[PDB]
């Protein structure tokens, strides 16, 4: 029998992974601060990575990648893309982004370029049109904010003239295989989108929660991949694979292949896996855009069973073996 | 990648290589503390030898 | 020429010292009776091996070493080993009753009874030194003598030699090899009391040395002999500049200058490659780049930790064997790209480099194979504070129940030196984190 | 680092006498005292327990003490009796009559200075005296009452040496008299205060192991003492032979005893063997491990699963893979990490000796400081108050100067000990 502890009680995902683990009759659950675990489903901040991999006779495995915050923190993610050659300022799937602190680095010189063509100058934190309106919002909070080119021409689902984002769940295992969960989710705004009233950020901000209309066209403002592909076929004569999924698989492979030397636990004394949630935005031209990478990501209720079982088979049992796939291996 | 101060000799050589520029208590003070813990020992032993005497 | 006095304390210190001096002798061509054919300067010389040996009218070359152990067992094997004739009896000091794994017993109780005796035998070699540099102090964080008598001796040295340098080779405690359950108490107690007295300390975590011996020497369960012969190799790499003609790290001051910008934070991580088994009959000799790349694989460090997740302040490369500067800068160039090597903004991102052409020396009959070239990287990365976290945590677990506290108090200590030495640590861990984010 | 051995009373001297037989056979010394041995390992540390006599004979550093000449005449008549130094048979004639007050306060007071004189003689001879180990039983009168009295005087004269006992706990399953719970509660009070290490050899456990596990219908003290001399050899091992450890009484206490009163250890032996009959297949290191941790192999009738291990110390004797030991000892902890306290890191330590004991090709001795030993003292405290609440048999004691008050204090100090042992089983 393998042992495991559990240090994030708020984890809807690994809540399941603990539940399923025990139920194999081969996993037992020690107490939070018992060091003699094979597996740490650990906390989100200050996870004690320097304490893992020092238990003689214990193969230790944790469900986070020390370093992954570079890709999962909004200011960090910008910093990562501007300065790694692998991504370059000439990066074609990330919206223009600048880091401004509150007490404009080269943010101002871009906005003025837009005065040169009166081009779209919507941005986000939160959404304004004049720089002053926004800049005074970041010093009003006190922490570091990042501002980005709002996507003024997004793709709208009809019936509804409606906005949405796509969350893919990717699982990186101890070997740095990159597994895309085939089941995706579109988080859709029930509110018809319009570009006059930004401050009415309910048809602009696509967060499932912030949508406190909730349930009109599809249940829970969530359309899955089978419905959306059908709509794409019928409405645009294309498919989800060709028009959108390729690019998503390019971005996921790219972001993760970038930071690999910095987080790979290949020759290390403990080992990491981590589930990520990638959040994309497909514009009117069927171009996929990367918005946020989420390091502690929730699943969609319908899929927890399937995803959390695949976590066990791919990331947990691969290491601790016991007595087709739901994943796309992104090849590198 | 600048190499510098390269000194050679018969046994080997040495050099630096830059890839980028930047951006006590007293003997008596001991004697005290040492001796304070010899006392604390001799007291504790006395409390033992006293209790045994009872 | 300037001399260096080696002080081996406890069992770990004394046995590691044997491993080293034996190695020094092979490297310098001294034989176990202390005769050194190649020395023509008989009965003297301001040669560079004279940093570690003095010469006798009769031409013997005698370690500037002293061995101190609160207990006669270990230094007795020194007194009777192949290198007996090497040392002057006054050099090998022995107690009768050891410090029972007890920092307080070794520092206070038994400590006070021998500190004066040791410091005279130490002053006896200091008085054969035209220009004394400092001390190389070898010990363990875990023995009671190891941890407790070293801090007492360290404090005194800072008094009777305020002008000289003190360097440490400390064994950090690993449960596979460990003799004791209270070793986390002794580690914290001894570091807090010794910190302002050491100028530069190289930590060797027995865990690390042990897995290296298993992975790379195909040794099933390493003995102390396995570990110590490997630890000397690294010690020799680190001390070779003091004993050989060279331009890099020629005095104990240079180690501070080169590796220690801020003074507390004076624990340079050491990585060493290649460790090759003498049992392998066919072996492919590793290149300057293959060995230099191995300095950034954790699996080679004296302390397991992740330098990617930390920042550098300094970095030497100590090569021994067939290396030329050009192959080094090449391997450096390629590696700069592929590795996560982040320096503190206020330090240059450079590598001080030393090459000694004499290839590594292996003990006839040892576990290490001879090799054409080898390197020992010395990098003061903040990622070594991981070791302080680990140790400090164990300390916290036991101390919250005050388990074993009474054995210490009972020797004259005060439950407060416990929280005082641990606050210091809590500082040290904060210092590290400021420098590293 | 000499050890000075003291055996007091019927039980004391009988287990005492087997031990010397058992370890003289290991060190290859015969009843004449002349070494006829194989390895030199057998003489490297022989001085810990034996003084060396002219003519290169070996003389146990043993003081034989009793208030009655009976058992001590036996010990002399017995197989290794002549080995013992005759000046060290210190005895009186009255007897202590299964009475703790006769041994501690009257009959035993007359004789203790003469015992202490034989002690001091042996002590002076010594180079670095480690301390003392005493065999005795807590349920009779001499070794129980005079025993604790001696210990109380040795601590005054040698306040900084180590005090070690092997203390037989009384069991109704194997009892001489109804007052044995009184005697034990008085002694344990003493032991909480004046020993660094005592090994709790429960006669209840020795009986169960002789009855159940070794299928002995009607076990004698000889069958029980066989188990005792097996454990006594085992826990002594890292003191008598050279090794990586180089062990002594003080380090043993430093590492085993987190808090000072909690210094009562559960001994364990594996494989359990019955006298005479040898079985011929050695165990596999996996077997040694799960037996030595098996409560059926515990010599103090407690359930280790009813408590947590504060610290553990195990000793593997024979020729075997230290790799496999390591893997097997690591394997029991990680499987059963619950039953070890989390707040003493790496609290199990293992050691190995090449020489096995007479009759086995491999064996494991186990020294556990479990909080489950309270079960032992709870058992003796109940039996105690069953009688005391009715002041029963108390006259045999008030008759010798003792006072009801003294009984309340002991009962109480012991009930405290149980509380303490229960505090840490929850932390
Ligand atoms: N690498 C290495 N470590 C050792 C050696 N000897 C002991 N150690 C380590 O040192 C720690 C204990 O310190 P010791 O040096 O053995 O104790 P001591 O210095 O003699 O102090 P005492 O308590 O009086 O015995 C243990 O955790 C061992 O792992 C050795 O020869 N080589
Ligand atoms: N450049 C851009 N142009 C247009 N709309 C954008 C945009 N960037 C983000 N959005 C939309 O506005 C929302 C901004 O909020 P944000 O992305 O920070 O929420 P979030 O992604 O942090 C929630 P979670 O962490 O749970 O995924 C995005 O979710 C997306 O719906
Ligand atoms: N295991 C064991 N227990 C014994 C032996 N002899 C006596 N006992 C126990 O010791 C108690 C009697 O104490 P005893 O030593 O005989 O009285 P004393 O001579 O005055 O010390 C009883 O409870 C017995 O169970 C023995 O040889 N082996
Ligand atoms: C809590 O960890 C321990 C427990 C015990 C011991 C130590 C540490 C280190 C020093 C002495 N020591 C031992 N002494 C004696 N006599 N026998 C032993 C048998 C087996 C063993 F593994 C250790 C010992
Ligand atoms: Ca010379
Ligand atoms: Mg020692
Ligand atoms: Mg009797």
């Amino acid at each position: 029998m393998y042992t495991f502890v559990v240090r994030d009680e708020n984890s809807s995902v690994y809540a399941e992974v603990s539940r399923l683990l025990l139920a194999t009759g081969q996993w037992k659950r020690l107490r939070k601060d018992n060091p003699r675990f094979n597996l740490m489903l650990g906390e989100r901040n200050r996870l004690p990575f320097g304490r893992l991999g020092h238990e003689p006779g214990l193969v230790q495995l944790v469900n986070y990648y020390r370093g992954a915050d570079k890709l999962c923190r909004k200011a960090s993610l910008v910093k990562l893309i501007k300065t790694s050659p692998e991504l370059s300022e000439s990066c074609t799937w990330f919206p223009e982004s600048y880091v401004i602190y509150p007490t404009r680095e080269v943010f101002l010189a871009a906005y003025n370029r837009r005065r040169e063509g009166r081009e779209g100058n919507v941005w986000i934190a939160l959404i304004s049109s004049e720089a002053s309106e926004l800049l005074d919002f970041i010093d009003e909070q006190g922490q570091v904010h990042v501002i980005q080119k709002y996507l003024e021409k997004p793709l709208l689902l009809e019936p509804g003239h409606r906005k949405f984002d796509i969350r893919s769940w990717v699982l990186v295992d101890h070997l740095y295989n990159i597994y895309l969960y085939r089941e995706g989710v579109l988080r859709t705004s029930s509110e018809p989108y319009n570009s006059a009233n930004f401050q009415d950020k309910t048809c602009h901000l696509t967060n499932h929660c912030i949508q406190k209309n909730y349930g009109r066209y599809e249940e829970g403002n969530e359309m899955f991949f089978e419905e959306f592909n059908q709509y794409l076929m019928d409405a645009l004569n294309t498919t989800l694979e060709n028009s959108i999924l390729l690019q998503i698989k390019h971005i996921i492979r790219s972001c993760l292949m970038c930071i690999e030397p910095a987080i790979s636990t290949k020759h290390l004394h403990y080992q990491s896996f981590q589930l990520f949630g990638f959040d994309f935005m497909v514009d009117e031209e069927l171009k996929v855009w990367l918005i946020e990478v989420n390091g502690a990501p929730a699943c969609a209720q319908k899929l927890y069973a399937e995803l959390c079982q695949g976590i066990v088979d791919v990331a947990i049992s691969s290491v601790f073996p016991l007595a087709t796939s739901i994943f796309i291996k992104l090849h590198h | 990648m600048e190499v510098i101060e390269l000194n050679k000799c018969t046994s080997g050589q040495s050099f630096e290589v830059i890839l980028k520029p930047p951006s006590d208590p007293s003997l008596e003070e001991i004697q005290k503390k040492l001796e304070a813990a010899e006392e604390r020992r001799k007291y504790q032993e006395a409390e033992l030898l006293k209790h045994l005497a009872e | 020429m300037r001399e260096c006095i080696s002080i081996h304390v406890g069992q770990a210190g004394v046995q590691i010292g044997n491993a080293c001096w034996e190695l020094y002798c092979l490297e310098h061509g001294i034989q176990p009776d202390g005769q050194m054919p190649s020395d023509k300067t008989i009965g003297g010389g301001d040669d560079s091996f004279n940093t570690f040996f003095s010469e006798t009218g009769a031409g013997k070359h005698v370690p500037r070493a002293v061995f101190v152990d609160l207990e006669p067992t270990v230094i007795d094997e020194v007194r009777t080993g192949t290198y007996r004739q090497l040392f002057h009896p006054e050099q090998l000091i022995t107690g009768k009753e050891d410090a029972a794994n007890n920092y307080a017993r070794g520092h206070y109780t038994i400590g006070k009874e021998i500190i004066d005796l040791v410091l005279d035998r130490i002053r006896k070699l200091a008085d054969q030194c035209t220009g004394l540099q400092g001390f190389l102090v070898f010990h363990s964080f875990g023995g009671g003598t190891g941890s407790g008598f070293t801090s007492l001796l360290m404090e005194r040295l800072s008094v009777d030699y305020g002008k000289k340098s003190k360097l440490e080779f400390s064994i950090y405690p690993a449960p596979q090899v460990s003799t004791a359950v209270v070793e986390p108490y002794n580690s914290i107690l001894t570091t807090h009391t010794t910190l302002e007295h050491s100028d530069c300390a190289f930590m060797v975590d027995n865990e690390a040395i042990y897995d290296i011996c298993r992975r790379n020497l195909d040794i099933e369960r390493p003995t102390y002999t396995n570990l110590n012969r490997l630890i000397s190799q690294i010690v020799s790499s680190i001390t070779a500049s003091l004993r050989f003609d060279g331009a890099l790290n020629v005095d104990l001051t240079e180690f501070q200058t080169n590796l220690v910008p801020y003074p507390r934070i004076h624990f340079p991580l050491a990585t060493y490659a290649p460790v090759i088994s003498a049992e392998k009959a066919y072996h492919e000799q590793l290149s300057v780049a293959e060995i230099t790349n191995a300095c950034f694989e954790p699996a080679n460090q004296m302390v397991k930790c992740d330098p990617r997740h930390g920042k550098y302040m300094a970095c030497c490369l100590l090569y021994r064997g067939d290396v030329v500067p050009k192959d080094v800068n090449a391997a450096i160039a390629t590696i700069k790209t592929k590795r996560s090597i982040q320096f503190v903004d206020w330090c240059p991102t450079g590598f001080k480099v030393g090459i000694n052409y004499q290839p590594p020396t292996v003990v006839p009959g040892g576990d290490l194979a001879k090799v054409q070239r080898a390197v020992c990287m010395l990098s003061n990365t903040t990622a070594i504070a991981e070791a302080w976290a680990r140790l400090d945590h164990k300390f916290d677990l036991m101390y919250a129940k005050r388990a074993f506290v009474h054995w210490y108090v009972g020797e004259g200590m005060e439950e407060g030196e416990f929280s005082e030495a641990r606050e210091d640590m809590a500082a040290l861990e904060k210092d590290y984190e400021e420098v590293g984010v | 680092r000499e050890i000075v051995h003291i055996q007091a009373g019927q039980c004391g001297n009988q287990i005492g006498a087997k031990f010397w037989e058992v370890i003289s056979d290991e060190h290859g010394i015969d009843p004449t005292g002349s070494y006829h041995g194989d390895s030199d390992l057998q003489l490297e540390r022989i001085n810990v327990y034996y003084n060396e006599a002219t003519g290169n004979k070996y003389v146990p550093r043993a003081i034989l003490v009793d208030l009655e000449p009976g058992t001590m005449d036996s010990v002399r008549s017995g197989p290794f009796g002549q080995i013992f130094r005759p000046d060290n048979f210190v005895f009186g004639q009255s007897g202590a009559g299964n009475n703790w007050a006769k041994g501690h306060y009257t009959e035993g007071a007359e004789l203790v200075d003469s015992v202490l004189d034989v002690v001091r003689k042996e002590s002076e001879s010594c180079d670095c005296l480690q301390g003392f180990q005493l065999t005795h039983s807590l349920g009779g009168g001499t070794g129980s009452g005079m025993g604790t009295l001696l210990i109380s005087k040795i601590r005054e004269e040698y306040p900084d040496r180590i005090m070690n006992t092997f203390s037989v706990m009384p069991s109704p399953k194997v009892s001489d008299t109804v007052v044995e719970p009184y005697n034990a509660t008085l002694s344990v009070h003493q032991l909480v205060e004046n020993t660094d290490e005592t090994y709790c050899i429960d006669n209840e456990a020795l009986y169960d192991i002789c009855f159940r596990t070794l299928k002995l219908t009607t076990p004698t003290y000889g069958d029980l003492n066989h188990l005792v001399s097996a454990t006594m050899s085992g826990v002594t091992t890292c003191l008598r032979f050279p090794g990586q450890l180089n062990a002594d009484l003080r380090k043993l206490a430093v590492n085993m005893v987190p808090f000072p009163r909690l210094h009562f250890f559960m001994p364990g032996f594996a494989p359990l063997t019955s006298r005479g009959s040898q079985q011929y297949r050695a165990l596999t290191v996996p077997e040694l491990t799960q037996q030595m941790f098996d409560s059926k192999n515990m010599m103090a009738a407690c359930d280790p699963r009813h408590g947590r291990y504060l610290t553990v110390a195990a000793i593997f004797r024979g020729r075997m893979s230290m790799k496999e030991v390591d893997e097997q000892m690591l394997n029991v902890q990680n499987k059963n990490s619950s039953y070890f306290v989390e707040w003493i890191p790496n609290n199990v330590k293992t050691a190995v000796c090449d020489i096995p004991p007479r009759g086995l090709k491999m064996s494991a001795t186990f020294i556990g400081n479990s909080t489950a030993i309270q079960e032992l003292f709870k058992r003796i405290s109940e039996q105690f108050t069953a009688m005391f609440r009715r002041k029963a048999f108390l006259h045999w004691y008030t008759g010798e100067g003792m006072d009801e008050m003294e009984f309340t204090e002991a009962e109480s100090n012991m009930n405290d000990l149980v509380s303490e042992y229960q505090q840490y089983q929850d932390a």
